C-alpha cells in the first residue's frame, strides 16, 4: 500500500464492506471526493492488483496593456481593480491592474518612466487564508527606465521553472529498470511561468 | 547567479529588448502551433516589434 | 552618498552627492 | 514487534477481529491511512511473519531568473509573489520571487550590484503552523557583488 | 491637456486571460484524437477592453 496515489486500498475495501446490505456511503463518498485518474483493479486467482494513474497538465496565458496619457512630471495613477479591506480595525487596499507612472521627457525623444505597477488579486472572493486577513497574488515592478519615444522595451520579468518528482517503491524490486514500475507509485509535477513587462 | 548587462545608449537597449520581445513572441507562436494541433483552445500572440 | 560623509570630515569646503548620477559635487 | 515500520501488528490483528461479523472499519481504516509499502504476511504452520518495505525517493528542480532594467544608483524593486498577513493586529508581507537591486556602474564595464533577494513561500495556503501566524520558506541572499 | 474640440484617450486597460486544464490518463490521454475520450478538459478565456 502507498500514498502518492489518490486513495488507499484500506478506505476502499472498508467502504465496499460497509456499503453491503444497504449500508452508508458517507465514508466512501468522502474518499472519492477529490480522486482523479484511472483506478484499474484485477483478480487473477488470489492476488488482487490496483493500478492508479492520472496526469494533470495545465495551461494559462495572461496579457494586460494598461496605457495612460499624462503631462510630463505629473504622476498619473491608473487603476482597474478594487478596494478590499485588510486588518491592521480594517483598511482599504486598491488591488487590481495598477499602473502608477510619472513620466519625464528628454528634450528630444526618450522618456524616463518611473513605474510602480503590479497585477494583484485577492485569490477567490469566497476563499479564506491560513492567516487572518485577505491575501494577494501580485506581480509588481517598480523601476525607473529610460526608453526611446517609439520603442517597446522590457521593464523586467520572471521566468520560473519547477519540477517535483516522488516515488513510493519497494526497495530492490522498484529499481528493476522496466518491471520495477509495477512496484513504484510515481508522482511527478512540473510548471513554467514566463512573465515579461 | 547574476548576469548584469549595461546599456550605454538607446540602440543597444532596443536590440536587448527586441531579442526578449521576439524570444517571447517566438514562444507564443510556438505555443499556437501546439494549440492548433490539439484544437479547441486559444493562446493569443503579441504582434511584431513596432507594429502595435 | 556614502563618499559625501567621508569627505565631510576632510572638509570639516562644501559637498553634496547626486543620488541619481551617483556623482559628488564639491566646491 | 517494532515501530520504524508503517503499522503495528497490534492494531491490524485487533481491527481484523473487530471487522468480523460485519463490525466497524473506522479503527482499522485510520491505521492504513498513511501506510506506504509492501506488507507481506506468511503462515507456515504456527509461526506468523509480517515483512514491511517501502523506499521513498524524491526529486525536485527549481530555476527562477527575474531580470529588471534600472537607472544606475536608483534602487529598482521587482516582485512576483504575494502579500500575506502576519501577526504582530496583523501585517502585510510581500513573499514571492523578489529581486530588490540598486546597480552602480564602473565607468567602463563592471557593475556593482547591491542585491537583496529571496524565494519565499507561505508553505500551503490551506496548511497551519505549530506557531501562531503564517510561516515562510525563503531562499535569500543580500550582498554587494 | 486636450484641444477644445477633440475627444481623446485618458487611459485604458486591455486585459486577456486564458486558463487551460486537463485531467487525462497519462499515455491514453495523449492519443491525438481518441485521447479526448480519456481527458476531462476545462478551458476558460476572457477579454476586457476599457478606454477612458
Amino acid at each position: 500500500q502507498f500514498t502518492n496515489a489518490g486513495p488507499g486500498i484500506g478506505s476502499v475495501a472498508i467502504a465496499a464492506k460497509d456499503y453491503k446490505d444497504n449500508g452508508t456511503t458517507t465514508g466512501l463518498a468522502k474518499l472519492a471526493e477529490n480522486f482523479n485518474g484511472m483506478a484499474a483493479g484485477f483478480y487473477q486467482g488470489n492476488w488482487a492488483m490496483l493500478v492508479t494513474a492520472l496526469s494533470t497538465n495545465t495551461k494559462s496565458d495572461i496579457l494586460s496593456t494598461p496605457s495612460i496619457v499624462t503631462m510630463d512630471n505629473k504622476e498619473a495613477s491608473f487603476n482597474v481593480g478594487q478596494e478590499v479591506p485588510v486588518q491592521t480595525t480594517i483598511e482599504r487596499k486598491t488591488v487590481g491592474t495598477k499602473l502608477v507612472l510619472t513620466p519625464q521627457i528628454n528634450e528630444g525623444d526618450s522618456v524616463l518612466l518611473t513605474i510602480e505597477q503590479e497585477v494583484s488579486s485577492v485569490g477567490k472572493q469566497a476563499t479564506g487564508t491560513d492567516g487572518l486577513g485577505p491575501t494577494f497574488d501580485t506581480r509588481t515592478v517598480k523601476n525607473a527606465v529610460l526608453v526611446k519615444s517609439g520603442e517597446t522595451v522590457v521593464l523586467g520579468g520572471l521566468m520560473d521553472e519547477q519540477t517535483k518528482e516522488e516515488v513510493s517503491k519497494v526497495p530492490l524490486l522498484g529499481d528493476i529498470p522496466v518491471l520495477g514500475y509495477l512496484f513504484r507509485s510515481t508522482s511527478n509535477n512540473t510548471s513554467k511561468r514566463n512573465l515579461m513587462v | 547567479f547574476i548576469r548584469p548587462t549595461i546599456l550605454r545608449d538607446a540602440n543597444v537597449y532596443s536590440g536587448i529588448s527586441s531579442n526578449k520581445y521576439t524570444l517571447f513572441r517566438a514562444q507564443q507562436l510556438d505555443a499556437v502551433a501546439q494549440e492548433g494541433y490539439a484544437t479547441s483552445p486559444d493562446r493569443q500572440v503579441l504582434p511584431e516589434y513596432g507594429q502595435d | 552618498k556614502d563618499m559625501v560623509e567621508v569627505l565631510k570630515g576632510v572638509s570639516s569646503l562644501a559637498i553634496s552627492a547626486d543620488e541619481t548620477t551617483n556623482a559628488l559635487v564639491i566646491t
